């Protein structure tokens, strides 16, 4: 996809990313308090 | 815009028509860039799928090809016959159009002097050996190809 | 670290704030670690308490001088001979990024700009290969005993 | 009336049309900004004074101690620009700023303070400008070009149905500070209002309200109007209300007013005005989808019947009947214009109180944190409403007030309700169709900041970072005896500073190809650098012209690459307004007559004006002339009747800038061109001679002097002495400023060095007793002629094919151009040798250097260094130096071969400066810098002496001349008032400051009082000689060099085949062929053509102003040749007054009139000797001379009025058929030398990780080799070429020498072996943790 | 690497690595304190970091940076991007035995023919130069004919002119678009130093001559010359490529 901060060169991504990403982007929703940086983890 | 510059090179042109051509100018000066970026993004990507095709064969023996015949859109022809199918192998006899005997008779190199002769017979179908339906494995076959056309 | 140190080290009868038993040993612990594993070229401690000091000394007499000082009155204002402040002067700072780019024209960066010393030009291997044959027509040129002499000398 | 510089030469100017205002100083945008930096300014609103009160005072915990600022200066600059050049050290003064620390005592806060400590605190050095409007940072002249941003305020702007499959247009709002968050206010596609604070997660507009303690009732007060409703069941009716598709059509007096199912028309609603409707009675249903205002509640047992903002139903009617409400409120909203958008929001509104709406912003803002009403509340006052984290400049304000309708410019610089309602309201507004959007691209809603503003802005982020930094001091402690010196550290605040200056983007080297590349480097905007935008993300719609930029930004001139548009030029009477925007002059009209009083108006102030153009006839008396006028209405042009014009353009030139007003004949050429030939004037390369353009437009002088590459006298005078070096001039009586001697002097810049390594050489242009004056050009500088500028070369010309030596764009030139050094050009480059301390032992400077056999060695003094004035060449040594190596491990045949010969090890290298490969010069400099433990060889010693002696001569010749001139100055004024002639001269030189006067006694302790000034003079001087011994201070080397010596050669290149030339039109060329005189075409008389042009180039490219400056020229060099012959005939005035005065005549109304009877006869000699090469001619951009003139000029002088002639072939004889065109043309010489340009390698040095061949022509590096030559290769069937460029010839590392010494063996073959661009890949692979090996054969 | 004035330059790696070592080092010897399990788990987080951004930095957390704010340089970066190594350096590098300069007419050319400045030539052949001199008994060795070359004597003109006779030069214009874009020419040696190219050639090139370069590279091996004479030489190539017609029309 193309962040793109203003509005908008082929497309070249195996399925298989594709069907794992879009898993992995449901469980994030699911997530409640996922936190992927050391130092918060070890605040907390 | 509604109103042209009445004014050619030999007069001049005064400063609003100056600064009307401005605008193409810049616009045309722009563009060049993005179609070269352009071009070279195909070329790469064509060469990317195209590389390792390679004539490996002498002559896979097929007998089949497509039909070329002239391109005519509406009205006039924009693409006479020989055009298409100079350099190029028969798949077929190419038979008289009074159906009679074979004029070429097959495998045969369509130079000049056999284009030159299909327009003295006025035929207008002749099919010939394609690349896209050769028989060869891992490469193609120097007879579906045609002829250099460098050489 | 030196958390731990202070807490087996401590003693309650003597009732110090152990928040300051440790406030202590836990700063001596973090300052020897930036001193000891700070740099990609270690420096001694001894160096880099010279070099702070050095680095503070020299603040003040350019607050008080509008000026940069000399290595000659740095010298003075310290107690130092004066090439000793230009050794310590010299102590190169961190090794700079041999990605930094160095752009603008081809997207290079500096590393692609150092060269090899240590190569030999092959006008010199192609002239060393023609030494090792002349010296073996001017000894063959001689008798046998005296060209093994040569050749074993 | 005529300058004593231009009566010297007197440009024939064609150009009808008057000149009502002169060309401005051209670099004003410069000079004026940093003028408002540095600069005391009482009211302090601009410059350092700005900053200082913007964050001084600093204040600690509990306000017990206070630091404040008092004032500040500037000292004078240690070295000069000269001697910053010299040593390479940045030209600066040092900021001294007088803080004051009062301290506050316990008991009364605001009262009696404990003590007051003032002192001075050196906070960092400034760059100075130079008087030319340069910096000079590391020894090189800088300059810090301006920006184009976008002005902070508010803009409102749409999607013009993009984005959107619907095609609807969703509208926004954005507020922009000069520093700050940005606000916003955006329409989502269910039209509700969603503000976004930070580029961050939008959320509903209604939130930042509620925030703003507002309730539900005051914003439907504030945004919706109100409809009342009583209880029967009768409602007020307001005529305009319904204006209309009505569920009941009216019930007025019960009669009739209008039956049912018709719309309401304009009429009904006439008739209900006149009728005087004030109440009707409506059906209940009518109310069945309405909306009940405030909030309703029941008497009886105070329950909530309704709240506000409820639909209304019947059974809610009913109640409220049954309760005792008789008056019923609800809320307008036609969908057509006043739609209800805030309605929705609030039913969408995830919030009810002000507590809940900070909490969601600071989750918002900083997500995850545990939320608290002090610590929200605090967070929203400080995001906005707060001075020190969010500034809405001056301009911000003006452009924001404006933008909403409001009559004060002045405000105040943070947010506030009333501002941000008033923004949402201007929103809905244009959602319901009232009002427009902005233009982003429109030049009233861009700004210009340039190096003061900048400067300022990272002066100001210093001061923020070391504010902060004292009040962490002063948290702690706020002991006594603590005086202000050791809280400020100046390297913080000189950080920035510095930064900017030196790394930026704006700040670039100068260009110093010739006088106009500086000039339009100075006044150059750029859309780049920090704060505006970047290539990547422009986009076409900033790089188009727009119809604002006319009279602003130069249309024609703008780079072709990668930034086309994005970089533009001042336009030439273009100027910034107070706030930053470009603004140009209208020569205002009244009723009918055209006045003479200029207005200068913004992009936005003439967009509601009719502006006449100026190629507009006027009448003797400023009447227009024709009925109807064409002039350009808010954003087209047409028609307009005389009587309705208010304004009109000050001049033909106004739209372009000052490189594209050089070109003659521009409305001939083609934009494309033009825009080509502007970019390569802007490249020429000054010659030994300069020679004056034969065909220019007049913008020559204006360029020539506001460039300072030319001395020009500060007052009028008599030239007292010139020299090649110096001029000095007695000023007149009149301007005298009776303290001073009378006479100043001018120091001629003799051959120095530029950015470009080309030369800079002043000579004068006056001679002795030559009465100068204020403005007249003392000494022309590089590529100037008499005060006028001169990039090029007057060459003749003819267009013919000629062999194809002039195939594509090829030139053909004679010898005679060779011989004549007319493109020859001076270029000075500096090389440097640094002796360094290694670890084996210092290197040395010495003459004595192992394995040289004296034949290079002669060059060298005993010192090792070479002489001045010595011709060296390529592989020539110009400095020895050795340096110390140490072992070797001599193989076992270079052991043999020493001990035969018993010669022994040098054990030092031979590190020694040379020059390189190809370059011949002469040594025109030597400059030796050491450190301070050093010994000074002898070298050094001779040229501090040779330093300290031309210090002192030109120190004592100044004072020397300044006495005379003071003796002179008395004698003068000794004439009366007690004068002695013939006894005055018999006493000594020093007694004539004893020299009496009228009798008195307060005249003798006057006397005693000026003999003590003038000794206090004295010891001034002397302590100015001992300062100037002083610079024999030992160099600030960088670390670990000894000593550096850099030597200066002075190449002559010459032209040759390869040499790039150009014309004034975008016509380049590459030089082909040298050709013999006796082979090149001639005419009837002999004369041969200079150069060979193609006429094929001209029909393609549409330029057709080249063929009319060719005929232009050859008509001006007839008139040139006629005087010629007068002058050589030795004829009599009267008779070259004659036809000099015919020909500055010529012409169909022009404007300039020259009177040859007001001419002395030493005058009219002077002027026909400096038009005897040809008579120089105007031909201004746009009023330009007609094809007629040319042809009258052409008959004036005896040539054919076709413009060509008839030519012979120098081979042959025989004359080529139909004749061709012959003229003289003027030839740049552009700075793409083919000596700097032609490389070629065999074997050199390597890369240390991919041991590839090094890059570029120093590092001697290869050429780069890639994909699409690989492509080709392949496309061939070329298998071992692209094996042996691929290893071989590149890293193979083994296989590279075995090649070499197979070619030294006559053996053409290669062993390839593996690239180690594989190995390398190889060896990264498995230090990851793949298992990636070669698999056996 | 040391540069000068006692400056260093280093690979970004250097600090991944230093990096991984310590945290491995300050684990181990954590391990033997017996330390509480929120330090150790904490210290075996900080190990996972380290090797996970040496291998590839960036990837899962936000990034790490040196002495700049610039993100470091790991080995997944190295072989990856469009200047890695299994791009840029394997089909893009610089190569020896090459040239470039500006092109002039020389109208006077047959097709075969190119001319090559002679300065340019001196240095393209060198070490052939030096084994025809050794090989005629002009030097005596290779150090003497380096020298001969050098002071550019009157018998090296004839050499080179000898060395040049028949070895074709492969000449190329920036972007090849097409095979068309590099081709081989017999050298004239010419005084001067642009090159002159036939004009018949110029529609191949898209080539005119207002300033534009060409490079030059000279082929080495017996194979190689073979293959620019008979696939690459200008008089071969007179047809395009796209279609039969021929591409050397008059202009
Ligand atoms: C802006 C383009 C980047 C590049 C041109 C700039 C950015 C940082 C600069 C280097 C560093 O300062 C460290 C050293 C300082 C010494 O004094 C001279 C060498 C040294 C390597 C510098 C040369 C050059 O100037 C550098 C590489
Ligand atoms: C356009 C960017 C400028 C770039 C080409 C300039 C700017 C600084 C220069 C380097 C520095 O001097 C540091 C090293 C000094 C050594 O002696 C030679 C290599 C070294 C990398 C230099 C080569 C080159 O000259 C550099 C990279
Ligand atoms: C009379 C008006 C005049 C005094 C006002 C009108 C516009 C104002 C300038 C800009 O607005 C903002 C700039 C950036 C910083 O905000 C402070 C400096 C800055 C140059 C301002 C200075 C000053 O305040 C100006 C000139
Ligand atoms: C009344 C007019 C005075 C004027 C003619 C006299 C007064 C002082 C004289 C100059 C100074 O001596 C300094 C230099 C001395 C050198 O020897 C020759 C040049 C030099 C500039 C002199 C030229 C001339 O002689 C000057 C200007
Ligand atoms: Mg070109
Ligand atoms: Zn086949």
């Amino acid at each position: 996809i193309q962040v793109m901060e203003e509005a908008p060169a082929e497309n070249t991504a195996d399925e298989d990313a594709a069907e794992a990403a879009a898993q992995v982007l449901s469980s994030v929703e699911s997530e409640i308090g996922r936190t992927t940086d050391p130092v918060r983890m070890y605040m907390r | 815009i509604e109103t042209p510059i009445t004014a050619n090179f030999r007069e001049g042109l005064n400063v609003l028509q100056y600064f009307i051509s401005t605008h193409g100018a810049r616009k045309g000066l722009a563009d060049t860039a993005l179609k070269t970026a352009n071009s070279g993004y195909l070329t790469r990507r064509l060469v990317d799928v195209a590389q390792d095709l390679v004539v490996t064969e002498d002559d896979c023996g097929t007998h089949e090809g497509i039909m070329m015949t002239p391109v005519i859109e509406g009205g006039d022809v924009k693409e006479p016959l020989r055009d298409r199918v100079l350099g190029r192998v028969t798949a077929e006899d190419v038979l008289k159009p009074g159906t009679a005997d074979i004029l070429v008779p097959r495998n045969t190199l369509l130079h000049e002097q056999w284009c030159d002769l299909l327009e003295e017979n006025s035929v207008d179908a002749v099919k010939v050996r394609s690349v896209v339906s050769c028989d060869t494995d891992f490469g193609v076959c120097a007879h579906c190809y045609g002829r250099d056309l460098a050489r | 670290i030196g958390l731990m140190k202070a807490v087996d080290k401590f003693e309650y009868r003597r009732g110090y704030k152990f928040s300051t038993y440790a406030t202590w040993w836990i700063r001596q612990a973090i300052t020897r670690s930036i001193a000891d594993q700070a740099r990609t070229i270690r420096i001694p401690v001894h160096m880099i308490e010279t070099i702070n000091k050095l680095n503070r000394i020299s603040r003040q007499m350019l607050q008080e001088m509008g000026r940069e000082p000399t290595p000659e009155e740095l010298a003075e204002r310290m107690l130092m001979p004066e090439d000793k402040i230009r050794k310590v002067l010299k102590i190169a700072k961190e090794p700079i990024s041999m990605e930094t780019p160095i752009g603008d024209d081809e997207d290079s960066h500096l590393g692609d700009f150092i060269e090899d010393t240590t190569l030999e030009l092959p006008l010199d291997s192609a002239t060393t290969e023609s030494l090792r044959a002349a010296t073996h027509d001017v000894l063959a040129g001689l008798t046998a005993r005296e060209a093994k002499v040569l050749r074993m000398r | 009336v005529y300058s004593y510089t231009e009566k010297k030469r007197i440009r024939k100017d064609f150009g009808k049309r008057p000149q009502v205002l002169d060309v401005p100083y051209l670099l004003s945008i410069q000079l004026d900004s940093f003028q408002k930096f540095i600069e005391q300014d009482p009211e302090g609103q601009y410059g350092l004074e700005a900053a200082f009160r913007s964050v001084f005072p600093i204040q600690s915990y509990s306000g017990n101690s206070e630091l404040q600022y008092v004032s500040y200066r500037l000292g004078e600059p240690v070295f000069d620009v000269q001697e910053c050049q010299i040593r390479g050290v940045t030209y600066s003064a040092p900021l001294r700023v007088k803080l004051r620390l009062v301290i506050y005592e316990r008991e009364a806060p605001e009262g009696t303070v404990k003590d007051i400590k003032e002192q001075e605190v050196y906070m960092g050095e400034i760059p100075l400008m130079t008087d030319n409007g340069t910096f000079v940072i590391n020894g090189t002249e800088r300059v810090i070009v301006s920006q184009l941003h976008r002005s902070p305020g508010v803009f409102f702007d749409s999607d013009k149905g993009k984005t959107h499959s619907s095609g609807k247009v969703l509208y926004n709002a954005r507020i922009i500070p000069y520093r700050g968050s940005w606000l916003d206010f955006e329409f989502d596609p269910k039209d509700n209002l969603f503000v976004r604070i930070d580029r961050r997660r939008k959320l509903p507009a209604t939130i930042i309200l509620r925030a703003l303690n507002y309730t539900t009732e005051q914003i439907l007060d504030l945004f919706f109007e109100k409809v009342i409703f009583e209880i029967k069941l009768q409602m007020e009716l307001v005529p305009e209300r319904l204006r209309g598709t009505a569920s009941f059509d009216i019930e007025a007096n019960g009669k009739v007013y209008v039956e049912k199912g018709r719309r309401i028309t304009a009429r009904h609603i006439r008739q209900l005005e006149k009728d005087d409707v004030k109440l009707i009675e409506v059906p209940v249903e009518y109310i069945a989808g309405k909306v009940v205002a405030k909030d309703y509640i029941d008497e009886s047992t105070g329950e909530l019947i309704c709240a506000a903002n409820m639909e209304l139903s019947l059974d809610l009617l009913a109640k409220l009947s049954q309760s005792g409400h008789k008056r019923i409120e609800t809320l307008f909203t036609n969908d057509l214009d006043h739609g209800p958008y805030i309605s929705e929001t609030l039913r969408v509104d995830p919030t009810n109180d002000r507590l809940s709406a900070l909490v969601e912003i600071y989750r918002m803002m900083r997500p995850g944190e545990p939320p608290t009403r002090e610590a929200a509340e605090s967070l929203f006052e400080n995001l906005f409403f707060s001075e020190d984290r969010y500034d809405l400049s001056a301009v911000g304000r003006m452009k924001f007030n404006r933008s909403l309708l409001r009559e004060e410019i002045e405000g105040s610089g943070i947010l506030s309700k009333d501002d941000i309602i008033d923004v949402m309201k201007k929103l809905i507004d244009i959602r319901n169709g009232k009002g427009e959007v902005d233009d982003i691209d429109h030049l009233g809603n861009r700004r210009i900041r340039s190096v003061g503003e900048m400067a300022e802005n990272q002066f100001r982020v210093g001061l923020v970072r070391v504010e902060r930094a004292v009040k962490e001091r002063l948290s702690l402690g706020d002991l006594d005896t603590l005086m202000p010196q050791d809280m400020i550290n100046a390297k913080p605040i000189s950080a920035a500073v510095k930064e900017f200056f030196g790394s930026s983007q704006l700040s670039q080297f100068m260009d110093q190809n010739n006088p106009l590349s500086e000039i339009t480097h100075k006044r150059r905007i750029s859309a780049l650098g920090p704060g505006g935008l970047t290539r990547e993300r422009a986009g076409f719609e900033v790089r188009d012209v727009h119809p604002t930029h006319y009279g602003r930004v130069c249309p024609i001139e703008t780079p072709e690459g990668p930034n086309i548009g994005l970089i533009n030029s001042l336009s030439v009477y273009a100027q910034t307004n107070e706030y930053g925007f470009l603004e140009t002059p209208y020569r205002k009209v009244t009723d009918g007559v055209v006045t003479d009083e200029i207005h200068y108006l913004s992009a936005i102030e003439e967009g509601n004006y009719v502006i006449a153009q100026a190629n507009s006839n006027l009448d003797e008396e400023g009447h227009f002339v024709e009925d109807l006028v064409t002039c350009r209405s808010k954003g087209e042009s047409s028609l307009f009747s005389r009587d309705q014009v208010d304004y009109m353009d000050v001049s033909t030139q106004q739209v372009v800038s000052v490189g594209a007003s050089l070109i003659p004949f521009l409305e001939h050429d083609d934009a494309n061109r033009a825009l080509m030939g502007a970019n390569m004037q802007r490249q020429a390369v000054p010659t030994l001679r300069a020679d004056k353009p034969l065909v220019g437009t007049g913008m020559e002088r204006a360029v020539a002097v506001d460039s300072g590459v030319t001395a020009v006298a500060k007052r009028g005078g008599v030239v007292q002495y010139v020299d090649a070096s110096r001029i000095v001039i007695k000023v007149n009586e009149d301007e005298m400023y009776p303290g001073e001697a009378g006479i100043d002097i001018y120091n001629l810049t003799k051959y120095t060095r530029s950015n470009q390594n080309t030369c800079i050489n002043q000579m004068p242009c006056v001679s002795l007793g030559e009465p100068v004056e204020r403005g007249d050009v003392l000494a022309d500088g590089p590529s100037t002629d008499l005060g006028e500028l001169a990039l090029g070369q007057n060459m003749r010309v003819a267009f013919m094919p000629w062999n194809g030596y002039n195939f594509e764009d090829s030139i053909l030139v004679s010898e005679r151009v060779v011989q004549e050094d007319r493109f020859t050009t001076i270029h000075i480059q500096e090389l440097a040798c640094v002796s360094r301390d290694t670890k084996l032992g210092p290197e040395e400077i010495t003459a004595d250097i192992p394995n040289v056999g004296e034949a290079a060695l002669s060059k060298l003094d005993e010192s090792g260094i070479v002489y001045i004035g010595a011709e060296v060449t390529g592989g020539d040594i110009l400095v020895g130096k050795v340096t110390p190596k140490g072992e070797t491990q001599l193989t076992p045949e270079e052991k043999l071969l020493r001990a035969i010969f018993g010669e022994k090890a040098s054990d030092v290298k031979d590190s020694s400066l040379r020059v390189p490969n190809g370059v011949s010069g002469t040594v025109i400099d030597v400059q030796v810098f050491t450190r301070d433990g050093v010994e000074k060889d002898k070298r050094a010693l001779e040229i501090e002496e040779m330093q300290l002696k031309q210090a002192k001569k030109d120190l004592s010749e100044e004072l020397q001349i300044l006495e005379a001139g003071l003796f002179s100055r008395i004698r003068a004024v000794l004439v009366a008032g007690g004068v002695e002639a013939e006894k005055l001269d018999k006493l000594p030189r020093d007694r004539w400051l004893e020299l009496g006067l009228t009798d008195e006694e307060k005249q003798n302790q006057l006397e005693q009082l000026a003999e003590q000034y003038d000794e206090l003079k004295h010891e001034f001087e002397k302590k100015l000689e001992a300062k100037r011994r002083k610079i024999t201070q030992g160099d600030d080397l960088a670390p670990g060099v000894l000593k550096i010596v850099k030597v200066y050669l002075a190449v002559k290149r010459r032209i040759q085949p390869g040499d790039k030339m150009a014309g004034r039109h975008g016509n380049k060329g590459v030089i082909s062929k040298i050709n013999p005189i006796e082979d090149m075409p001639y005419d009837e008389n002999g004369t041969p053509v200079d150069i060979v042009l193609n006429p094929l180039g001209v029909p393609s490219r549409m330029n057709i102003g080249q063929i009319l400056e060719t005929h232009l020229g050859m008509a001006a060099k007839g008139i040139g040749d006629k005087i010629n012959a007068m002058l050589k005939q030795q004829q009599e005035v009267a008779k070259l007054r004659e036809f000099i005065q015919r020909a500055y005549d010529l012409g169909a109304d022009v404007r300039q009139k020259v009177d040859l009877s007001t001419f002395s006869d030493e005058e009219v000699m002077r002027l026909a000797e400096n038009l005897r090469k040809g008579m120089p001619i105007a031909t201004p951009v746009f009023d330009g001379a007609k094809e007629a003139e040319i042809k009258e000029l052409l008959k004036l002088g005896d040539l054919p009025t076709s413009g060509q002639i008839r030519l012979y072939d120098g081979r042959t004889g025989e004359q080529f058929e139909r004749p061709v065109t012959v003229g003289y043309m003027y030839m740049l010489k552009l700075n793409h030398l083919v000596d700097d340009k032609m490389h070629a390698r065999s074997t050199g040095s390597y890369s240390l990780v991919t041991q590839q061949p090094l890059g570029g022509k120093a590092q001697f590096g290869g050429q780069r080799f890639g994909e699409m030559e690989v492509w080709a290769l392949e496309a061939y069937g070329a298998a071992y070429t692209l094996q042996e460029m691929l290893t071989v010839k590149s890293d193979d590392v083994n296989g590279r020498t075995k090649m070499y010494k197979n070619i030294v063996d006559g053996n053409h073959q290669m062993e390839p072996g593996m690239p180690e661009s594989f190995n390398v890949l190889l060896k990264e692979i498995r230090s990851l943790g793949i298992n990636i090996e070669l698999e056996d054969e | 690497v040391p540069l000068d004035g006692g400056r260093f330059a280093t690979s970004d790696l250097n600090d991944l690595y230093r990096r991984v070592i310590n945290r491995n080092n300050r684990l181990k010897r954590l391990l033997d304190l017996a330390a509480p399990d929120i330090i150790v788990r904490n210290e075996k987080r900080m190990l996972q970091e380290a090797v996970d951004a040496l291998l590839d930095n960036g990837r899962r957390g936000r990034a790490i940076t040196g002495s700049n704010k610039r993100p470091l340089k790991s080995l997944a970066d190295m072989i990856k991007g469009k200047q890695g190594r299994f791009r840029q350096n394997l089909l893009g590098k610089r190569v020896d035995y090459s040239g470039r300069s500006v092109i002039t007419v020389g109208p006077y050319l047959r097709l075969h023919q190119c001319g090559l400045p002679k300065k340019m030539a001196l240095e393209l052949f060198k070490p052939f130069i030096y084994g025809k001199l050794e090989l005629r008994g002009l030097a005596t060795t290779i150090k003497a004919a380096k020298k001969m070359v050098e002071r550019e004597e009157a018998v090296v003109w004839d050499i080179l002119d000898e060395v040049i006779r028949e070895h074709p030069v492969l000449l190329n214009r920036a972007p090849t678009l097409h095979r068309l874009g590099i081709q081989a020419f017999e050298p004239v040696l010419i005084e001067g130093k642009a090159i002159q190219l036939h004009p018949l050639v110029c529609a191949a090139y898209n080539a005119d001559f207002d300033g534009d370069q060409m490079a030059v590279h000279v082929p080495l091996t017996l194979e190689a010359q073979l293959e620019a004479r008979a696939l690459m030489m200008s008089t071969n190539n007179i047809l395009s490529p796209a279609n039969g017609e021929p591409i050397i029309v008059p202009s």
